[PDB]
RNA sequence: AUAGGUUUGGUCCUAGCCUUUCUAUUAGCUCUUAGUAAGAUUACACAUGCAAGCAUCCCCGUUCCAGUGAGUUCACCCUCUAAAUCACCAGAUCAAAAGGGACAAGCAUCAAGCACGCAGCAAUGCAGCUCAAAACGCUUAGCCUAGCCACACCCCCACGGGAAACAGCAGUGAUUAACCUUUAGCAAUAAACGAAAGUUUAACUAAGCUAUACUAACCCAGGGUUGGUCAAUUUCGUGCCAGCCACCGCGGUACAC
RNA sequence: CCCCACUAUGCUUAGCCCUAAACCUCAACAGUUAAUCAACAAAACUGCUCGCCAGAACACUACGAGCCACAGCUUAAAACUCAAA
RNA sequence: GAGGAGACAAGUCGUAACAUGGUAAGUGUACUGGAAAGUGCACUUGGACGAACC
């Protein structure tokens, strides 16, 4: 399908069963539905712990260095996962999340010290 | 029936949904199939007719069961 | 297994609380009875039986049920009485007592509901509402001025007067009455009309008696099913309750159910679907008996053996009301001699092109009853030689059916 | 195919038909629970509700997602090179238009098409080009499925006209053997927007209905068949009638009704 | 069917017609007689090529097409039907 | 409307075919006839001529 304009994208697409999320790092045209045509499939996540209490996330870092080069954009998830993976800086948006559940579990424990 | 079967075999003029007039064979002992009545029709030749390349599927639409 | 959902048992006195009345304005034909009903509401045949939820300057609120006057729609004069509770019958002192009035009057005493006279027209001259007392008399309803329990209530419904002095009575009688029901637990009601809008699919006309209604309740009647949709008024705006003696429109019926059956709520739609289905089978049970001995007598018949001047009709109607009144019409055919009837198809619903096949099948004749025919089966009619016949009066249609008996011959077939 | 039944008075050969297997739709009869998957027959007509906002005004998006299969060799490869991304450029990525090649099924009782070619800068000249190795023509079909092509009410298009558009989600009438809710939230991913917190999204997510299927359970089993092919019948009733059969066949006082 | 008479016709010329059990029912070319070969018939095969065939009947048919053919010839289907032929 | 085919299905007139089917059968073609079919010309054996001489 002759997409106009639009931009290569560096994204999470959804497959998985119900209630049961797994997620693709595809490298995709942003126009182009979520889970559909995908230019280079990057690495993957499993967003559900497995028996060893650990999400398992791959990132096939030389595609993803090479498809960045070459221009592509990274969805909000996937720059926190790199975040995460130490490839990138932390997300401000992290970093801010961080703080804001310091700041709730701190009156939380406020609260259950008075009462 | 074509020799050598002897019956009498119920049958019943029907102009299908696909506007053709067809004959189908109705089973079972005993029927009340009378005109104007809507029917479901299925394939599956009645052996010892010719011509007769149709069946009546029984409980359905106005062609109730065959009383026991 | 016996799965019917079977009416709850009568409420506790407990439970039950106050509801509306339910008041049915019955008649013979052209007695005013619309001209009142529209000076209630502060709003030239009837032919629908119609619910509306008027509320009055008390504060009360009463279902008013105007059914037709016609000789023809005694089905729908029958269905009114039954589910009312008070008969407030209109008659009109110059015309007098009529066959329609005294079969309202019978309706009322089989359904065992008060009756209240109302004499319409009383402005105009020759009025006589003590003559009326007195010829009903003889009908058994005993005015209240010949000594008796029924209250007559001189009125005129073009004019306004005294339709407050007959509210006022309307509502005493209620109170006397002391109507009740239980405003909580599964649903009962009836229904008053059915029909299909292209829009809104099948709907149902009904009047709750029991419980409340409300969105995505599971209702069955007769050998139909629905989980309710669309809940609305006279003026269509939705109501998120209907509470016993009130009138609703309920969509999302999977099947059209007859009218006057009994709307009972089931638990589930599996349940639901189960309750059908075993209702179709006692219907098919019973026709399967009837079936049986027409084929015994057949089968002996056998054994020992072994040993034209035709109308085929169409019948198209907006509700199913008009199209169970056409069918009694239908049925009072009697000069099958001269001429044979036979009635090929009946349904609620515009012409459609499994009615034109039909009469083109049976060389047909369609009559719609307020129902249109696009110009697609127009043409289609054309091209196929079936002729369409759209009536908006019962008695037009009747007229035109009897014009064709006698060219199919004047047919000897009164309609009365 | 590991094949079987069937031509006949009988054998052999050829041969069609049917059986056995696996799916899917519909129908009859019947049905307990849980998880998941899938779900109008119709390019026929639509009530109603929602489905595109964001944002310090401009811009950007609403050309995407979502849908249907009417039409149908526009999809794939190469050449060239637009638009878009790479904060600017860089060449890199992506991919249009254009040009070259490849590209469904049947009908030859569709065999001729009728300008379908070339040269020249131009003027103009030559009379050529496709085709029995299937041209031209008719009918049918969405395809080669991480998805792709095409359509977006019809007039191929859409200035213009017909007319007032759900082939977006839920839903409806008609139609068919065919028939899911007129649910909730943007919490997750995707998209739009913004510098951003964030907002929006009938995409999507989580639910609703359906034995259509798979898995698991069930302490309440129905359906079909019982002459042979083909697992499996006791006694009655009927008596070439009623009836039964996928094929062979049965029923004239029955392991076939 | 048997007997008699006689005509178109069989013959010559110039055109048409283009069908046959036109059959040796056995295609052309090259080759072998070795391990045979359903039956019968005129033994069985190998290589290569072209034409043709794919249940019976409808059907040397209808339509379409072509033809000096006008009750014709060539090509030639389908629908209904059967479990055989 | 009428024709053609098929099927169902008992009749009517013959006995055309299967035996040398009582005139051997049939192909093409022509004329004729209720009807199968008959005859004319050529062609085929998918018939025979009894297989030493007599
Ligand atoms: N003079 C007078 N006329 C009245 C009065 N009330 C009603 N009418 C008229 O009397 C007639 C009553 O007929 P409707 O009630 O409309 O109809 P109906 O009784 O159903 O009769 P059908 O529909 O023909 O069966 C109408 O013309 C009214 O306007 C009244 O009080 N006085
Ligand atoms: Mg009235
Ligand atoms: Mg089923
Ligand atoms: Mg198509
Ligand atoms: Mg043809
Ligand atoms: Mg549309
Ligand atoms: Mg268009
Ligand atoms: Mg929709
Ligand atoms: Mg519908
Ligand atoms: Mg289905
Ligand atoms: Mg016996
Ligand atoms: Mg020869
Ligand atoms: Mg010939
Ligand atoms: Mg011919
Ligand atoms: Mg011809
Ligand atoms: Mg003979
Ligand atoms: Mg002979
Ligand atoms: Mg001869
Ligand atoms: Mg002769």
């Amino acid at each position: 399908k002759a997409y106009r304009g639009g931009h290569l994208t560096i994204r999470l697409a959804l497959g998985g069963c119900t209630n049961r999320p797994f997620y693709r790092i595809v490298a995709a045209h942003n126009k182009c539905p979520r889970d559909g045509r995908f230019v280079e499939q990057l690495g993957s996540y499993d967003p559900l712990p497995n028996s060893h209490g650990e999400k398992l996330v791959a990132l096939n870092l030389d595609r993803i260095r090479h498809w960045i080069g070459c221009g592509a954009h990274l969805s909000k998830p996937m720059e926190k996962l790199l975040g995460l993976a130490g490839f990138f800086p932390l997300h401000p948006m992290m970093i801010t999340n961080a703080e804001r559940l310091r700041r709730k579990r701190a009156r939380e424990v406020l609260l259950a010290s008075q009462k | 029936p074509k020799k050598p079967n002897s019956a009498n075999r119920k049958c019943c003029r029907v102009r299908l949904s696909t506007g053709r007039e067809a004959v189908c064979f109705i089973p079972g002992e005993g029927h009340t199939l009378q005109e104007h009545q809507i029917v479901l029709v299925e394939g599956g030749r009645t052996q010892d007719l010719p011509g007769v390349k149709l069946t009546v599927v029984r409980g359905k639409y106005d062609c109730g069961h065959v009383q026991k | 297994k016996n799965k019917d959902a079977v009416r709850r048992p009568q409420a506790d006195p407990a439970l039950l609380t106050p509801r509306s009345p339910v008041v049915t304005i019955m008649g013979h034909v052209d007695h005013g009875k619309t001209t009142l009903l529209d000076k209630f509401r502060k709003t030239g045949i009837t032919q629908h039986i119609g619910a509306f939820l008027v509320s009055l300057p008390s504060g009360e609120k009463i279902t008013f049920l105007d059914t037709p006057g016609h000789a023809a729609f005694s089905a729908m004069r029958a269905r009114g009485a039954q589910v009312t509770d008070i008969v407030v019958l209109v008659v009109a002192a110059d015309d007098g007592v009529m066959k329609q009035t005294v079969e309202s009057i019978q309706h009322a005493k089989d359904a065992q509901v008060p009756i209240i006279l109302a004499v319409n027209k009383c402005d105009k001259a020759e009025a006589d509402p003590e003559k009326v007392k007195k010829e009903l008399l003889a009908y058994d309803v005993v005015c209240e001025d010949y000594g008796g329990d029924v209250q007559a209530v001189p009125v005129s419904a073009l004019t306004g007067d005294n339709l407050m002095a007959l509210a006022e009575a309307t509502v005493a009688l209620a109170e006397m009455l002391e109507l009740k029901a239980d405003p909580n637990g599964p649903v009962e009601g009836t229904v008053i009309e059915s029909f299909t809008d292209k829009g809104r699919g099948l709907v149902t006309t009904a009047i709750i008696q029991r419980g409340t209604l409300r969105k995505g309740s599971v209702l069955v009647a007769g050998k139909c099913w629905a989980k309710v949709r669309l809940m609305f008024d006279e003026n269509g705006k939705t109501i998120d309750e209907a509470y016993p003696s009130m009138p609703v429109g309920i969509t999302g019926w999977r099947d059209l159910p007859s009218a006057g059956e009994e709307i009972l709520e089931v638990e589930s739609e599996p349940r639901a679907r189960e309750v059908v289905d075993w209702r179709k089978y006692e219907q098919e049970q019973e026709k399967g008996q009837e079936d049986l001995k027409i084929i015994e007598e057949k089968r002996k018949e056998h054994k020992e053996a072994h040993q034209s001047n035709v109308l085929s009709v169409i019948i198209k109607g907006d509700v199913d009301g008009s199209v169970e009144a056409i069918l009694n019409i239908i049925d009072t055919y009697d000069a099958s001699h001269e001429c044979e009837l036979e009635l090929v198809h009946f349904g609620v619903g515009d012409v459609s092109a499994n009615d034109v096949n039909l009469a083109e099948t049976f060389d047909g004749v369609i009559y719609g009853f307020n129902v249109n025919a696009g110009n697609v089966i127009q043409q289609s009619a054309a091209k196929k030689g079936v002729k369409i016949k759209l009536h908006k009066i019962i008695y037009r249609l009747v007229e035109d059916l009897q014009e064709e008996l006698s060219s199919r011959l004047k047919t000897s077939w009164d309609p009365g």
